[PDB]
């Protein structure tokens, strides 16, 4: 039962100018206004708008914890290494029915056919890593690229920003300007006086104004690491673009404004609970849910996670601390 | 006009859980605004666990005692200025088992060693308390912070209340 | 009753100048401290001991630059230190039979900065202008005579420490001509050029490397293991050796010495009674353990490089007493 | 006119124990040249230890495997001219248990991740061996190499054989 590693690049399709893509037994293709999915037995659509949010997380995160669903019948399941792509594989429908499907991939092999689907089915002037608000349209035929939008590099503290050495502060100056939906966030630096020979461990840094600063929406990206406790904050507008079902606990703190968590159960996709979280609130995500946020105004969350990977094979024998 | 919407120990805004098919305790839910505002000055009140790592909110209130570790840990400062002030420590061993995990209070006397620096925290100012210093707060007035630590003898556990 | 009361003693006092011979005397508990033209001179309640003032100082400059070091720093066969990281014994005849048999043996123990700090006097008093206590003999002048200036940048010179690795962001410098490094006379032929490192964009920070041999040719002191490069308690702590290292040590737990350049002979000796045992020599590429139930002392007749590896661990001194950890590391 | 004697592979001359009263195994003496001419190319073979803490020594010769580790680890080159590249693992917890010590031999196949560097070292050059990264090796002539680790997979216990155990 080795992991899989077939994937092919199709044809262009001549009336949209999209070419389509095959990974194992699923296939791709976009048109105008859809991405269109099949696998052996069944079929799905996704608006491409949503489809290319969603697309962009999963590259961005090297599909991330546990199970990213971009929907309530596709997704993800990251075994760290390789990685599992379903159709129906966490809905009750599906699977009663036996309906539901799985193909396991080396990693590396799934998401570069995924880095070739992201680039090709964005255009000029469409940013699936914004807001709405923040950028243009995906839809129509082909019309140019935005390949400097979907490879940003991806930033991550090795132990806190702006130690030397590790990832920078955010300033005008190297390209991170404040976004319009914080410009009104103070942007002082704390006052950081070292004795000589202690410069290097002596170090603080504006977290709010950094976060003021990101120019990408719900991704959560490492501040500061203690061990495995990793300080993961992110700027949040609009919906997060993919239901997450970790297969650990994390942790949200709310640092400004408000997003309200819509949690489902893991497993069957049923409606749980729904949580509103303002400034100064934190709470848990069991890892027997998944969850996906709406964030009107955007705002400033804390995302917290245990990156050990032990903690998936103690939760199949508690899920809630 | 753009407003950014941030808490303080004096203006806060709970939200909270609403069920539909759930138990509330599973999102061990609090705000960590007023969970300080309740906590005695310099107490480290867990407000987020995951195995042996917590997030802990206190008040800072005047000068709290020292402190040191056996590993990394950081502070975020989330309303109101405190100072932090970092000693490099002779002898951590002596104060602090280099086997042990989370901050141990080491003493309001000052521990035996080289002066470090300075650091003059604001709201959203997030500081390295880095390993084989000892460190400690001042806060002219109540101000709200958040650890980045692990569980141990300072850390105080109140899910109940 | 004050809760400032330790065990540990705190009390140590600056005495009088000596007018004919220009050096202060000091005390530290029942031990005092006197300097004259030729020698260091000790005494605590019950007796007197003389140390060559040449020696004596060579010995204080290690004890004080290492912080105490581990375990067990001889001076001599009757004076020394035990380090207990946070505390320190001071002693006189604790590890010499003659003195344990008779119970004439003495020891006081200090609170470590109290200790620290009057050594710290006592090494800036006695020291001469022209004197550098840290260097081998040819490098140097004489410690002779009645006080005449003094040598503080010498003595004060800062410790030096990688936290991870030499040269590395943030962690201790390379040393250069430009930063006051120049390389040492008798190192002279040792190459100096740094390996090449190309990072790719973004892991400038990760990919690191240094001259090693360069590094130590640039040392300016002698008989320093100085720390290089750390795994967790593993301390690779590489020095320059040249002349006779100043003090015998006596260490709390096994510690392993690699030869890098020329060659070095330790006379190892008892720990506890200070009797001869081995002798090792090592030249390059030689790699031995000296036991945690010896003391040992190298002499070095070039400027040599050597490799000490320490592990640093605290659980250490107390498994070895307990017979937990064994004296040799590796038995075959 | 100053010469510095440093060892080869080829040229080295090892000292060691002489007694008075003790016994020449209690100081494990060796010298990491014989150690690193007589191993396997790659081979860690393990010339000091301390508790769990190691100095290996190994000839570098050809192209080495992948390694990685849980934790930091140094390579210092002692002899000849040696070639490091470093590759920064997409997963490094597919190839290394977090729990372990000491490296792991990863397989000669070349591991996902993305290119951080090349260092070449000579003799008396050390390199960083950073956690999180695959590391391997190129010598096009045998060259010596030691590091700084810790006992696990990969070292090789053969104390009896390369220590002086007599005189
Ligand atoms: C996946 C994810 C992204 C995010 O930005 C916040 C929470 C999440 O669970
Ligand atoms: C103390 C000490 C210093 C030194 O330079 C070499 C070995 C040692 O044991
Ligand atoms: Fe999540
Ligand atoms: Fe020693």
């Amino acid at each position: 039962s080795k992991a899989r590693t077939d994937t092919e690049h199709l044809a262009i399709n001549n009336e949209t100018g999209y070419r389509s893509f095959r990974a194992g037994g699923f296939t791709f293709t976009r048109d105008e206004y859809f991405a269109r999915l099949t696998w052996p037995g069944g079929s799905h659509i996704i608006p491409i708008d949503a489809f290319l949010r969603a697309m962009m997380r999963d590259v961005a995160w090297g599909f991330f914890y546990g199970v990213v669903n971009f929907d309530h019948v596709f997704g993800t399941i990251n075994h760290y290494g390789e990685v599992t792509m379903f159709a129906g594989r966490f809905n009750d429908a599906y699977r009663n029915a036996g309906r539901d499907h799985e193909e396991r991939f080396k990693s590396s092999a799934l998401m570069a056919v995924f880095k070739d689907i992201l680039s090709d089915w964005t255009v000029e002037g469409y940013d699936p890593f914004a807001a709405p608000m923040e950028t243009g349209l995906p839809w129509g035929i082909k019309n140019g690229n935005n390949d400097e939008a979907i490879s940003r590099q991806r930033v991550t503290a090795r132990r806190m920003v702006g130690l030397p050495g590790d990832t920078p502060v955010r300033t005008d100056a190297n390209g991170f300007p404040v976004n319009r939906q914080f410009a009104d966030v103070p942007q002082e630096q704390p006052v950081v006086e070292a004795e000589p020979g202690f410069e290097a461990e002596v170090s603080a840094y504006n977290l709010f104004g950094y976060l003021s600063r990101s120019d990408v929406t719900w991704n959560p990206s490492v501040c500061s690491v203690v061990g495995d406790s990793l300080f993961c904050p992110t700027s949040e507008e609009f919906i997060l673009p993919v239901e997450h079902g970790n297969d650990r606990c994390e942790w949200f703190l709310q640092l400004s404004d408000e997003i309200v968590w819509d949690v489902k159960d893991k497993e069957s996709g049923k409606p749980r609970a729904r949580v509103t979280a303002r400034a100064g609130d934190i709470c848990c995500m069991p890892a027997d849910i998944r969850h996906q946020g709406y964030s009107t105004k955007r705002s400033m969350l804390l995302v917290w996670e245990n990156g050990s990977p032990k903690i998936p094979q103690m939760i199949a024998d508690p899920v809630v601390p | 006009d753009v407003v950014t919407e941030f808490g303080a120990l004096t203006d806060y805004r709970k939200g909270g859980v609403e069920i539909i098919d759930d138990d509330p305790r599973n999102y061990v839910f609090s705000n960590v605004f007023e969970v300080a505002a309740n906590a005695a000055p310099y107490e480290r009140v867990a407000v987020g666990k995951n195995f042996e790592y917590v997030i802990e909110s206190a008040r800072a209130e005047g000068t709290s005692g020292w402190f040191s570790c056996a590993h990394d840990e950081f502070v975020l400062a989330m309303d109101g200025q405190i100072e932090v002030h970092l000693l490099k420590l002779d002898n951590s061993d002596a104060y602090v088992d280099p086997d042990s995990e989370g901050a141990v209070a080491i003493g309001e006397a000052l521990p035996e060693g080289r002066k470090m620096g300075r650091i003059v925290l604001r709201r959203g100012h997030m500081a390295l308390l880095p390993v084989g210093a000892a460190y400690r707060f001042y806060a002219e007035q109540p101000a709200a912070m958040l650890f980045q630590s692990i569980e141990g003898a300072v850390t105080v556990q109140k899910w109940g209340e």
